[PDB]
C-alpha cells in the first residue's frame, strides 16, 4: 500500500504525541479567528509539515483546499521576482465564498493561511520584500514559514512570526505513539526494541517509523514467527557493534601509528558511516568512569570538532583518521 | 477591524501619543510639527522599536483626511528599481496642493536594500524638491545606506524599548481583555523581551490560549516558560552549579535530564548560561576568552546543525576547561 | 565485448558472489514492493551498488531492465544559458545523469522529476553520486519525496554520505554495501580464469590484485585486464602488478616532496597539481591519495605523521567551503614540507 | 511653510562660501577672468561642491544661465541614446554671449552614469570644446574614467576645518537670532566631523525641538558617532572595559551586529598606532566575524568572541 | 446573481475601455456599482485619476438587487477586462450579448458572452483587502480658473501632434480679450526647441472659454492663466478625445485640471496635478513670446 | 544534382500553394527548415528542433517537369535553405496576379545558388533571385531527424465548410492570447461531439463550451503550452476540411487535409 511514513501520517490535531504547547494553542485557535504568523523551528521529522497539514484541514476542509491555501516550496523558482509578484497576488485576493455546508460542517475563519515551507533556504531579499507584505496586509492573510534553521531567517521575520518550537522526539516523547504504531501493524518486541529504536534516532520519528517498518518487513520474510531483538534494529540501523568499538577502543590505547592506519583503512573500506561511529565512540567515552576531567574535556572538544568537520561535508576516513590519532596521543 | 487580528497588528498605535519608549523622539517630532517644519527624518534602530508606527501615527495626525492621496508610502514589496525612483517618485514629488498647504510626506521603509544607483538617485531627489516634499527613511542597517543620503537626513535613533514601556504596553492589554498576569511572570516577560514589542505581543497571544479558562485565572512563569520554550532560571542555575563541582558523570547525567524533562534546547541553555556568566568576577581574562571563544563556535556549530549530545558534552567541556585557568 | 565490467555481470539476484546477509535484506524489501519506502544506499566506491540496485529492480518488475534508450532533453535556466544533459531512460525507472554543474543543478532536477512524476504503479529514480549536490538539489529532492510520495521512489547511491543533509537521511532508509574482502575477490577471479580458462599457475597473483585494487570490483577487474591483454593470456607469477599513471605520479609527487623540500619543489608541484588537475577531477580524492601516500613513508616518525594527518584534516576542511582547490593543496604540499624540514 | 535650514540657508554667492579659502579665491579669480575650462570636483559628501558649482554659475552669467543652459542631474533617464542626443543639442544653440564667457554644462551625481555615456561625452567634448564647457560635481574622481579627467583640471576639496564650520554656524545663529552655548556649539561640531549638512541639520533639529543650543540638548537627540566609539572600544586594554564599553554604546542604543562589523572594519583600515601584524590579525577576525554574521548567527556573543581574540592577539600572552 | 448587466451592441463597451489602455501596467480599477449605473475608476502614482461612467440606460437588464448602503466596491484588472470585450463581436448580425454578475462580496466578476451556439464564463477574482476607500482628485468650483469646451476633433489633432514632437514638459495658456478674441493654447518646450500649437479662437469649434478671478462668477478680461502640466498626463487624455464630440477643460486656482469627455452617451471625467512650480520664470516669456 | 521545376498559375492548386506561405513567415521567424526531395511527387519538409514538428507532404505529381538526383546514395536526400529568402520569391509573385500566365518559376541548383526566373510583364522584365544558401547535411542526420509519426484513438471530426463562424472562433482565440502573453483541452465520445477549452490562472479562469456545434473512452484531460496558435492558422484551408486528434494526456496533432497531400502539427507536453 503505502509507506508507513506517510500512511501514518496524523490527520488530526490530536494525533500527535510530543508537542503539546503549539498543538494546544492551535486548539484553542480553533474556536476563534485572531490566528497570528507561526514560525515552525526544530529538529527535523518532528511533524511541522504534519501539524500545519492538520491545523488547516480542521480549518478550512478539502472544498477550501484549492481556494484559500497557497504553498509554495523549493520544487519551483524562488526567485525574487517570481516570489514577490505571487506573494503580492495572492496576498492580495478577497476573501473566499464558502458553501452552506462549509460553514454548516467546519469553522470557517475569514482570512487565508499561505504556507512557505524551507524557509531557511529563502535568500534575505526575498524576506526583505515579503516583510511589508506580511505586515500591512495581514488583516485577512496569514503566513506560515517553517524550517529546521532559526539563523538563516532574519532578525525581522523572527519577530513578525510568533516562534512555536517544536521539541526533540525523544524516547519518552514517541514510546506511546511507536506502541501505536506496532499495535496497528502487529509487530512484536521483546523487551526495548522501540526504546532502542527512540536512542539510535535523533530526536526524530520518522527515521524510527522507517526503522520499524524494514525490522518487520524483515521479520515477516524470515517467517520464523519470532519477535523482533534489539541486536536486528541495530543491525539495520547501522550501529557499530559492541566489540568492534572495544577492539577500535583498544587499538587506539596502544601507541603504534602504522597499526592504527592499517584498523582505520580496514574499518572504512566496510563502508560505515562516520557519524554513528563518532556518536558511539563519544557515548562510551564519556559513560567510562576510568577517565579523569582533564583527558575527558579534551576528548569531547576533539570529537566536537571531528562531527563539526563530518557535518562540513568533508571525508570521512580523513577525519576518523586523524580524530583516532588525537585521541591516542592524549 | 478588531477582535480577528493577530495581537501584533491589534494594539498598533494610531496617534504619537500611544508610542512608548522613545519619549525624546516623540517630544522632538511633536516640537518639529508644531514649529511647522520636517526637516527629513530618519528613523534608525532594531526590528519591533516601532519607526513605522510611528511614523504612519505622525502622518495621520499631520494629514488626517489627506493620507489618501498626499501621503505616499513604499516598500521592498513593490519593485524599486532605478526606473520607479526616476519615475514614480520624482511624478509623486512634483505637485502642488490639493486642499491644504500641509507638506508631501513618502514613507520610504526597510529602504537599506535599495541599489546604489538607485540611492543616488532618491538623494538627487530629497535635495532638489526639499522646498515641498520632505521624505521619511526607514532601515534598520546603516551599512546598506549611501553615506550622502545620512548627510541629507536627520537621523534618529531608535532605542530599544526600556522596561516601563514594556510594563506599561502589558497593563494596557491586560486592561483591554481583562486578563490577571503575576508579577514573576512580569518579571519573566521583562527579562524575554529584549527591548522588542512583537515578541511580547506574540508571546502574550500564545499564552491566552494556553490557558484552559481565558478568565477567572492568572499566568504564572510556568505558563510563561512552557509557551514560548524558554529554560527556567532556576534549571539554568541548577546546570551550571552541576557542571561547577561534578566534572562529568552526574554533571551529564543533570544536563540530560534537564533537557529531556521539557525538551530544552541547546541554543537557549547557551544563552542563559552566558547571561548567568557575564557577571562572573574571573580576574584572569583567559577563562573569559577560552569561554567566549569556544562557546561562539559551539553556536555556530549548532546553527550549522549536528549532535546534540556532543555540541552538549562541548559545552561542558568547554565550560570545565575554561574554569580551569 | 570489450571488458568484464559489463560483460559478466551478475544478471539474476541468486548470482550474487558476495555477502547474502545484504542480499536477503534486499529481497526482504523486495517481498512487498507497494510498501518499499525510499531507499539509500552508501558504501565504499566499486562495491557494486548499482548492481544491487539492478537486481532489486529486477526482482520487484522483472525482465527488461536493462535498456539502453537514450535520449537528449533540454533545459534552461536564468536568463538564457542553454544546458544539455544525455539523461539515459530505461521502462519503469529512470537514472539520473549528476554531469551537470552544481550551480544549475535545481532546473533539471526539478523539471525531470515532474516530468516522470505527472499525476497517474510507481516508477523509480536512481540518484547516482548524491554528494555533489549543494543542498539547493538536495532540498529539491526533499520536496519531491516529501510531497508526492504516492507514484515516485527514490533510490540513490553514494559514497561518504556525510555532506547529505540530515532531513534526507532520516525520510530514507540506509542500505550498507560492505565492500568484499579477499576471499570473495578472489573467487570471484577465479570464476573469471575459469569462464574464459585463461592460463593461471599460481593463486597467489588472484590474492595480489584482490588485495592491491582495495576491495574495489571494478579496480580489481581492470588491473586484471591489463595485465592479461599484456601478457598473451597468460598470466605469471613473476610478472609486476602494474598501476595507472595515477598512482605513479601520486607516488612521485610523494617521494620529491619527501626528498627535496624547497620554494622550486613547491613549484614543480603546482605544476604537476596543475597537470593532474587538468582531467576534470575533485580534489578531495587528490588529498587523501596524498596523505594516504605520505603515511606510507617509512622514513617517518609518528609526530610528522600526527602533524601531515592534522593539516590534512584541516585542509580538507579548507577545501569544503573553499571555491578553488589549488590554494588548499599547495597549503597542504608547504606545511608537508615545512614538518618535514 | 517654513523651509528647512539646509536649504534656507543655502549659499547664493561664492562669497559666504567657507571652508577652502584657496579654492573659493580660484573660483572667484577664474569668474572674474572668465576663461573657465573643465574640471571634476570631488570630495567627501556635504561639503559644499554642488552649492560652489552653482553659485560660480549663477555669479559668472547671471541672466545667461538662467535662461538659456542644460543642467542635468541625477534624477534624469541617463541612457545613452539620450543623454547622448541632449547634449549634443546643447552643444549647439550659442547666443550673443561675451569674449569670455562660454556655455556651463553642469552634471551633478556624475559617478553613477555608464561609460558608454562617459564616450559619448568625451566625443561631444572633442567635437564641440570650442562652444560650451564642461563642470562636473561628484564625490571622487575614481568612478570617472580615465580619458575624461585628461581634457579637465581637477580640483580636489579638503575636510572643512573647525573654524570654518564654526564661523557658518555663528552666522546662521545670528541669521535666526537663537540662544547659544559654546559647549554645545563645542558638541555639534564634534558630531558633525567636518560635515556642513550634518551640522546645520543637528543645529536646526536642537532649535525646534530643546530651544537654547546646549551640549545636554545635543548629546540626548544624537549621540555620539560610532566610528569614534568603536574606535574606542578597539583601542580598549582591558576585555573587560572593551566588552562594558560595546554593550553600553550600541548593545543598549541599538545598533545592528552587522554596522558594528562594518565600522570595526572601517576603524581598523584606518588605524594607525598599531602593527601591521596586529591589523592583519584584526583584519582577519573581522572578517571571520562578518561572514559569521552574513550565515545567520547575528547574537552578541559573536561580537564579545570578535573582542576576545582581538584582546588575545594584541597581548600576545 | 446580486448583479445582472446584459449588453448587445459591444462596440460601445469596447471602444470605451480602450481608452484606459495607455496606463502602463494596467491593473486595480475601483469598479463601482450602483443603481445609477457602472462607473470606472483608474489612479496611477496618484496624480492622474480618469473616471469613465456607463449609464443605466446603457443596459437593458440592469437589476442591481441590494439591500445595503449602495456603495459597493471592486478591484480586478484592466488587461483581462479590455481584452475580454474587444475579442467577439465580430463578423455581421452576430447579436453577443454580455452578462455580468457578480455575487455581493468575495465571489469572482462573472461574465458570460453568447455567439452562435458559443459560450463562455470569465470569472475575476476580486482584490478588497487593503482597499484604502475616499481617495478621490476631485476639486470646488467655487475657485474655478478658467473653463473651455471645444471639441474632440481639434483637440485629438494637437495631441498627436504633442506626442510624437516629444516635449516633455508642456503648458497651458488661456487668455481671454474684450473683442471676444479669445487665447487658448497647447504650448510645449523640447529638445526641438519652442511649439506653439495654437488652438483655434472661433466659436465653430471653440463654445465657450472665460476667465475667472477665483470666484467662479466675476469674469475678467485680459487677464492670464498659465498652466504647467507633465506630458505623461497629457499622453493619456489623447486616445480619450479621439472619438468624443466634445471636451470640457476646468481648472481651479489650486492647480488641478478636469477634463470632461462627451460622447444616452457616455461621459469620461479626467483629473491632473499641476507641476511644482515653472521652470525659472518662463511664466513671463510665455506671455511676452505669444504676444508678439 | 540537378533540381529543376516548373510551377504555374491554376485554378485549385493555388489556394493549396498560397498556404504555403503562412507558414513560411513562422518558420522565418523559427530557425529553419529541412526538405527532402523523393522521385517525382513525394517531398517531406519540417523544422528541425517549441516541438516544432510540421510533417507536411505536397503532390509534386501535377507539377510540371520536376526531377530529383544527387550523390546520397540512397532515395532519400537531405536538403535545408533558410526560409526568410522564400518570403520574397512568394510575396513579389503575389503581386502579379491580375496578369502573367507564361512567366512560370524556373529553378537550377548549380553549386549554392536557384536561380529563380520571372517573366513578368508591365516591355517585358526579367527578374533573376537566387537562394542563398542550400547547405546539406551528414547523412545519418536523416535516420535520427525522421517526421514520419502519427498516432490513433479520439478522433475529432472538425466542422464542415459550411458556416464560417467555426474559424472566427480560433481566429478569436489567436487575437486574444496575443493580447495578454496553460491551455486545457476537453475530449468527449458522446454522440455530435463537444468540445471544451479551459484555461486556469491564479485569477483568471476562461473556459468556452460550445452548445450545438456540427462537428463530430472520454474525459481526455490534457495541459499544454501556448504553441497551438500556430495550429489555428492552417485551419483555414478553404478547399477542403481539417481533421485534429488528441489523446494519451500528453501528446496532440493537428491533420489539416487539402487536395491529395496533408499536414500534420506536433506538440509535446
Ligand atoms: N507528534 C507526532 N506524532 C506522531 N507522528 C509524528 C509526530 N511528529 C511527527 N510524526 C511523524 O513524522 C512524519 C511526518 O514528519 P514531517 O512533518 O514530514 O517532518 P518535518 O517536521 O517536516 O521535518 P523537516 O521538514 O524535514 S525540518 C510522519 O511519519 C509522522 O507520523
Ligand atoms: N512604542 C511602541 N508602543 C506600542 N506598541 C509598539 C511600539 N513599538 C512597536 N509596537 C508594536 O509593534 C508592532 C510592530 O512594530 P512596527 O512599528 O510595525 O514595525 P517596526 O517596530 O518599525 O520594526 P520594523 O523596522 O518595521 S521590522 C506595531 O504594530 C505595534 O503594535
Ligand atoms: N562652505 C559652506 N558654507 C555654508 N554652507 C555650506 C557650505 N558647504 C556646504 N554647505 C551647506 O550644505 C548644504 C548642501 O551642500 P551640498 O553642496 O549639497 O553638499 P555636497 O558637498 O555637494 O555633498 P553632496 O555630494 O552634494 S551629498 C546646504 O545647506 C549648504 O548651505
Ligand atoms: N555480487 C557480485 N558478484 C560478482 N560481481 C559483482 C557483484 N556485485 C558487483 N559486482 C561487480 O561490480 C561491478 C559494478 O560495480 P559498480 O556498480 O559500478 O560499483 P559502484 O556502484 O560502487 O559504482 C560489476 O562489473 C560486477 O562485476
Ligand atoms: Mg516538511
Ligand atoms: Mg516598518
Ligand atoms: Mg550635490
Amino acid at each position: 500500500q503505502q509507506p508507513w511514513v506517510e500512511k501514518y501520517r496524523p490527520k488530526n490535531l490530536d494525533e500527535v504525541t510530543a508537542q503539546d504547547h503549539a498543538v494546544t494553542v492551535l486548539k484553542k485557535t480553533l474556536k476563534s479567528a485572531n490566528l497570528p504568523h507561526m514560525l515552525f523551528y526544530g529538529p527535523p521529522g518532528t511533524g511541522k509539515t504534519s501539524t500545519i497539514l492538520a491545523l488547516t484541514k480542521e480549518l478550512y476542509g478539502p472544498d477550501l483546499m484549492k481556494s484559500r491555501i497557497l504553498e509554495l516550496n523549493a520544487s519551483d523558482e524562488r526567485g525574487i521576482s517570481i516570489v514577490r509578484e505571487k506573494v503580492k497576488n495572492f496576498a492580495r485576493l478577497t476573501v473566499s465564498k464558502p458553501s452552506k455546508h462549509d460553514l454548516e460542517n467546519y469553522p470557517c475563519p475569514p482570512y487565508k493561511i499561505i504556507i512557505l515551507d524551507e524557509a531557511d533556504s529563502m535568500t534575505a531579499d526575498a524576506q526583505s520584500a515579503l516583510r511589508r507584505t506580511m505586515e500591512t496586509y495581514s488583516g485577512v492573510t496569514r503566513f506560515c514559514l517553517i524550517c529546521n534553521y532559526v539563523t538563516r531567517i532574519i532578525d525581522p521575520l523572527a519577530s513578525r512570526c510568533s516562534k512555536f518550537r517544536f521539541k526533540a522526539l525523544d524516547a519518552s516523547n514517541a514510546i506511546d505513539r511507536l506502541r501505536f504504531i506496532s499495535e496497528q501493524e502487529n509487530v512484536k518486541c521483546d523487551d526495548g526494541v522501540l526504546e532502542r529504536i527512540l536512542d539510535i534516532s535523533a530526536g526524530d520519528l520518522r527515521r524510527g517509523i522507517t526503522l520499524l517498518q524494514s525490522a518487520s518487513k524483515g521479520a515477516q520474510y524470515l517467517g520464523d514467527g519470532k519477535n523482533i531483538t534489539s541486536t536486528q534494529v541495530e543491525e539495520l540501523a547501522g550501529v557499530v557493534p559492541h566489540d568492534i568499538l572495544i577492539e577500535i577502543v583498544e587499538k587506539v590505547k596502544s601507541g603504534d601509528f602504522d597499526e592504527i592506519k592499517k584498523y582505520v583503512n580496514t574499518f572504512m573500506k566496510s563502508g560505515w558511516s562516520a557519524a554513528s561511529v563518532v556518536n558511539q565512540l563519544h557515548e562510551y567515552y564519556i559513560t567510562n568512569d576510568n577517565f579523569d576531567t582533564n583527558f575527558k574535556n579534551q576528548i569531547s572538544w576533539l570529537l566536537f570538532t571531528t562531527d563539526s568537520r563530518l557535518n562540513n561535508g568533508t571525508n570521512e576516513h580523513i577525519q576518523l583518521l586523524n580524530l583516532l590519532v588525537k585521541i591516542s596521543q592524549l | 477591524s478588531k477582535e480577528n487580528l493577530p495581537w501584533v497588528e491589534k494594539y498598533r498605535p494610531e496617534t504619537l501619543d500611544e508610542v512608548y519608549g522613545q519619549n525624546e523622539v516623540i517630544t522632538t517630532v511633536r516640537k518639529f510639527v508644531d514649529e511647522g517644519k520636517l526637516p527629513h527624518l530618519l528613523f534608525y534602530g532594531p526590528p519591533g522599536t516601532g519607526k513605522t508606527s510611528t511614523i504612519v501615527a505622525l502622518a495621520r495626525e499631520i494629514y488626517g483626511k489627506n493620507y489618501s492621496n498626499m501621503v505616499l508610502e513604499l516598500n521592498a514589496s513593490d519593485d524599486r528599481g532605478i526606473d520607479v525612483v526616476r519615475n514614480q517618485i520624482k511624478d509623486f514629488a512634483s505637485t502642488r496642493q490639493i486642499f491644504s498647504k500641509g507638506f508631501k510626506l513618502i514613507i520610504l521603509d526597510e529602504a537599506d536594500a535599495m541599489t546604489n544607483a538607485a540611492q543616488n538617485a532618491l538623494r538627487r531627489v530629497i535635495e532638489r524638491y526639499t522646498k515641498n516634499t520632505r521624505f521619511c527613511v526607514l532601515a534598520n542597517y546603516a551599512h546598506k545606506l549611501t553615506p550622502a543620503l545620512l548627510s541629507r537626513c536627520t537621523r534618529f535613533r531608535f532605542q530599544p524599548l526600556p522596561q516601563e514601556a514594556i510594563e506599561r504596553r502589558i497593563a494596557n492589554v491586560l486592561v483591554h481583555e481583562k486578563l490577571k498576569l503575576s508579577p514573576n511572570a512580569e518579571k519573566a516577560l521583562i527579562e524575554l523581551s529584549n527591548g522588542d514589542m512583537r515578541r511580547v505581543l506574540n508571546v502574550l497571544q500564545s499564552c491566552k490560549a494556553t490557558l484552559d479558562n481565558p478568565d477567572e485565572d492568572e499566568i504564572s512563569d510556568d505558563v510563561i516558560y512552557e509557551c514560548c520554550g524558554a529554560p527556567r532560571p532556576s534549571d539554568l542555575k541548577a546546570v551550571l552549579k552541576s557542571i561547577l563541582e561534578d566534572d562529568w558523570g552526574t554533571a551529564h547525567y543533570t544536563l540530560n535530564k534537564v533537557r529531556s524533562a521539557k525538551g530544552l534546547a541547546l541554543i537557549d541553555l547557551i544563552e542563559g548560561i552566558v547571561k548567568i556568566l557575564e557577571d562572573y568576577e574571573l580576574q584572569n581574562e583567559e577563562t573569559r576568552v577560552h569561554l567566549l571563544t569556544k562557546l561562539a563556535d559551539i553556536e555556530y556549530s549548532i546553527s550549522k546543525g549536528g549532535n546534540d549530545q556532543i555540541q552538549g558534552s562541548a559545552v561542558i567541556g568547554a565550560i570545565k576547561a575554561s574554569f580551569e585557568n | 565485448m570489450s571488458l568484464w565490467v559489463d560483460k559478466y555481470r551478475p544478471k539474476s539476484l541468486n548470482a550474487l558472489s558476495h555477502n547474502e546477509e545484504l542480499t536477503n535484506f534486499l529481497k526482504s524489501l523486495s517481498d512487498q514492493p507497494r510498501d518499499l519506502p525510499h531507499l539509500l544506499l552508501y558504501g565504499p566506491n566499486g562495491t557494486g551498488k548499482k548492481t544491487r540496485c539492478m537486481a532489486l529492480l529486477e526482482s520487484i518488475f522483472g525482465p527488461g531492465v536493462y535498456r539502453l534508450k537514450i535520449d537528449v532533453r533540454q533545459f534552461v535556466t536564468a536568463s538564457n544559458r542553454k544546458l544539455e544533459l544525455n539523461v539515459v531512460s530505461s521502462p519503469y525507472h529512470l537514472e539520473i545523469t549528476p554531469s551537470d554543474m552544481g550551480n544549475n543543478d535545481r532546473i533539471v532536477i526539478q523539471e525531470l522529476l515532474k516530468e516522470v512524476a505527472q499525476m497517474e504503479r510507481y516508477k523509480c529514480v536512481i540518484i547516482n553520486e548524491a554528494n555533489s549536490l549543494t543542498k539547493d538539489a538536495q532540498a529539491a529532492l526533499r520536496r519531491t519525496m516529501e510531497k508526492y510520495s504516492k507514484n515516485i521512489r527514490l533510490i540513490m547511491v553514494c559514497d561518504s554520505m556525510s555532506p547529505i543533509i540530515a532531513p534526507i537521511k532520516s525520510r530514507c532508509l540506509l542500505i550498507r554495501c560492505p565492500a568484499p574482502s579477499d576471499s570473495e575477490i578472489s573467487t570471484i577471479l577465479s570464476d573469471v580464469v575459469t569462464n574464459e580458462r585463461i592460463q593461471l599457475e599460481t593463486k597467489d597473483i588472484l590474492k595480489r590484485i584482490a588485495q592491491a585494487s582495495n576491495g574495489n570490483l571494478r579496480v580489481s577487474l581492470l588491473m586484471l585486464e591489463s595485465m592479461a591483454l599484456n601478457n598473451e593470456l597468460a598470466l605469471k607469477s613473476s610478472s609486476p602488478i602494474i598501476k595507472p599513471d595515477w598512482i605513479i605520479v601520486i607516488h612521485k609527487l610523494t617521494r620529491k616532496i619527501v626528498k627535496e623540500r624547497s620554494v622550486n619543489s613547491l613549484i614543480e608541484c603546482r605544476a604537476v597539481l596543475y597537470d593532474l588537475l587538468a582531467h576534470c577531477i575533485p580534489a578531495n580524492i587528490i588529498l587523501k591519495e596524498l596523505t594516504f601516500s605520505l603515511l606510507d613513508v617509512e622514513t617517518l616518525n609518528t609526530t610528522n605523521k600526527s602533524s601531515i594527518i592534522e593539516y590534512s584534516s584541516v585542509f580538507d576542511e579548507r577545501l569544503s567551503l573553499g571555491n578553488k582547490a589549488i590554494f588548499h593543496l599547495e597549503g597542504f604540499i608547504a606545511k608537508v614540507m615545512c614538518c618535514l624540514d | 511653510l517654513q523651509l528647512p535650514w539646509v536649504e534656507k540657508y543655502r549659499p547664493q554667492v561664492l562669497s559666504d562660501i567657507v571652508g577652502n579659502k584657496e579654492t573659493i579665491d580660484r573660483l572667484q579669480q577664474i569668474a572674474k577672468d572668465g576663461n573657465m575650462p573643465h574640471m571634476i570636483i570631488s570630495g567627501m559628501p556635504g561639503i559644499g561642491k554642488t552649492t560652489s558649482v552653482h553659485c560660480l554659475a549663477h555669479e559668472l552669467l547671471g541672466r545667461s544661465y538662467a535662461d538659456g543652459v542644460l543642467e542635468l542631474n541625477a534624477s534624469d533617464d541617463r541612457g545613452i541614446d539620450v543623454v547622448r542626443n541632449q547634449i549634443k543639442h546643447f552643444a549647439q544653440k550659442k547666443l550673443h554671449l561675451p569674449p569670455g564667457k562660454h556655455k556651463i554644462v553642469i552634471l551633478d551625481e556624475a559617478d553613477s552614469m555608464t561609460a558608454g555615456a562617459q564616450q559619448a561625452l568625451r566625443r561631444t567634448m572633442e567635437l564641440y570644446s570650442n562652444s560650451t564647457r564642461f563642470a562636473f560635481a561628484c564625490n571622487q574622481s575614481n568612478k570617472i574614467i580615465e580619458p575624461l579627467q585628461s581634457r579637465c583640471a581637477i580640483l580636489r576639496y579638503s575636510k572643512l576645518s573647525d573654524e570654518d564650520v564654526l564661523k557658518r554656524l555663528l552666522q546662521i545663529i545670528k541669521l535666526e537670532d537663537v540662544k547659544y552655548t559654546n559647549d554645545g556649539l563645542e558638541a555639534i561640531i564634534f558630531t558633525a566631523e567636518g560635515d556642513m549638512r550634518q551640522a546645520i541639520n543637528n543645529l536646526q533639529s536642537t532649535v525646534a525641538g530643546h530651544g537654547l543650543v546646549n551640549a545636554d540638548n545635543v548629546f540626548k537627540i544624537v549621540d555620539s558617532p560610532h566610528p569614534l566609539i568603536v574606535k574606542k572600544m578597539l583601542l580598549a586594554s582591558n576585555l573587560e572595559d572593551s566588552i562594558q564599553i560595546l554593550r553600553t554604546d550600541l548593545w543598549k542604543k541599538g545598533y545592528s551586529s552587522i554596522d558594528i562589523v562594518t565600522t570595526s572594519f572601517r576603524v581598523t583600515k584606518n588605524l594607525a598606532q598599531v602593527k601591521e601584524s596586529v591589523r592583519l590579525e584584526m583584519i582577519k577576525e573581522i572578517g571571520l566575524t562578518h561572514m559569521r554574521i552574513l550565515e545567520g548567527v547575528g547574537t552578541y556573543l559573536q561580537l564579545a568572541s570578535m573582542l576576545a581574540k582581538i584582546h588575545k592577539l594584541n597581548n600576545k600572552a | 446573481n446580486k448583479f445582472s448587466a446584459s449588453t448587445v451592441h459591444l462596440e460601445h463597451i469596447t471602444t470605451a475601455l480602450s481608452c484606459l489602455t495607455p496606463f502602463g501596467s494596467k491593473d486595480d480599477v475601483l469598479i463601482f456599482i450602483d443603481a445609477d449605473g457602472l462607473s470606472f475608476v483608474r489612479e496611477n502614482n496618484h496624480v492622474i485619476k480618469i473616471q469613465l461612467l456607463l449609464s443605466r440606460e446603457l443596459f437593458m437588464s440592469y437589476s442591481y438587487r441590494n439591500e445595503t448602503e449602495d456603495h459597493m466596491k471592486l478591484c480586478v484588472k484592466i488587461n483581462h477586462i479590455l481584452d475580454s470585450v474587444s475579442v467577439m463581436n465580430r463578423n455581421s448580425d452576430d447579436i453577443v450579448e454580455c452578462t455580468l454578475s457578480y455575487d455581493g462580496h468575495g465571489s469572482p466578476f462573472v461574465l458570460i458572452f453568447e455567439d452562435s451556439f458559443i459560450s463562455e464564463r470569465v470569472e475575476y477574482s476580486t482584490y478588497l483587502i487593503k482597499d484604502f476607500d475616499t481617495n478621490g482628485l476631485e476639486l470646488d468650483r467655487e475657485r474655478i480658473s478658467f473653463e473651455a469646451i471645444i471639441k474632440g476633433e481639434a483637440l485629438h489633432s494637437a495631441l498627436k501632434d504633442l506626442k510624437e514632437i516629444g516635449c516633455k514638459e508642456c503648458y497651458v495658456y488661456a487668455k481671454t480679450e474684450a473683442n471676444d478674441e479669445n487665447v487658448f493654447a497647447l504650448i510645449s518646450k523640447s529638445q526641438l526647441g519652442f511649439s506653439k500649437i495654437k488652438l483655434p479662437s472661433n466659436r465653430s469649434i471653440l463654445e465657450k472659454l472665460q476667465v475667472f478671478d477665483g470666484d467662479s462668477t466675476t469674469v475678467i478680461d485680459g487677464f492670464a492663466v498659465i498652466g504647467f502640466f507633465d506630458f505623461t498626463s497629457f499622453d493619456k487624455i489623447r486616445k480619450s478625445t479621439k472619438i468624443a464630440s466634445k471636451v470640457l477643460f476646468r481648472m481651479d486656482v489650486h492647480g488641478v485640471l478636469s477634463v470632461n469627455i462627451l460622447s444616452p452617451g457616455i461621459v469620461i471625467e479626467v483629473c491632473m496635478l499641476e507641476k511644482e512650480s515653472i521652470d525659472e520664470a518662463a511664466q513671463t516669456e510665455i506671455e511676452l513670446l505669444m504676444e508678439t | 544534382m540537378k533540381l529543376k521545376l516548373i510551377v504555374n498559375g491554376c485554378e485549385a492548386p493555388d489556394d493549396y500553394k498560397l498556404l504555403r506561405t503562412t507558414i513560411n513567415t513562422v518558420a522565418s521567424l523559427r530557425k529553419t527548415a529541412i526538405l527532402r526531395f523523393n522521385s517525382e511527387r513525394l517531398t517531406i519538409i519540417s523544422t528541425p528542433k517549441d516541438t516544432g514538428q510540421l510533417w507536411c507532404t505536397i503532390p509534386h505529381d501535377v507539377f510540371r517537369l520536376y526531377t530529383v538526383i544527387s550523390a546520397r546514395e540512397l532515395n532519400t536526400i537531405t536538403m535545408e535553405c533558410n526560409c526568410d529568402s522564400l518570403l520574397s520569391v512568394f510575396k513579389r509573385y503575389d503581386r502579379v496576379m491580375n496578369q502573367g500566365s507564361s512567366s512560370n518559376m524556373t529553378i537550377k541548383l548549380q553549386s549554392c545558388a536557384l536561380g529563380i526566373t520571372f517573366e513578368e510583364i508591365v516591355k517585358v522584365i526579367m527578374h533573376s533571385f537566387k537562394v542563398p544558401v542550400k547547405l546539406l547535411f551528414r547523412a545519418q542526420d536523416t535516420r535520427i531527424q525522421e517526421p514520419m509519426i502519427n498516432y490513433i484513438q479520439l478522433m475529432m471530426y472538425k466542422l464542415p465548410p459550411i458556416s464560417g463562424e467555426f474559424g472566427s472562433a480560433f481566429h478569436g482565440f489567436i487575437r486574444r492570447v496575443e493580447r495578454y502573453s496553460h491551455i486545457h483541452l476537453m475530449g468527449v465520445k458522446k454522440k455530435d461531439v463537444e468540445l471544451k477549452i479551459i484555461v486556469n490562472e491564479l485569477d483568471w479562469h476562461l473556459e468556452i463550451c460550445w452548445n450545438g456545434p456540427l462537428d463530430s473512452s472520454t474525459h481526455e484531460v490534457i495541459i499544454r503550452c501556448k504553441d497551438w496558435k500556430v495550429c489555428s492558422k492552417l485551419y483555414a484551408a478553404f478547399e477542403e476540411v481539417v481533421l485534429a486528434i488528441s489523446h494519451d494526456e500528453s501528446c496532440v496533432f493537428h491533420c489539416s487535409l487539402d487536395e491529395r497531400g496533408q499536414i500534420i502539427y506536433y506538440i509535446a507536453r
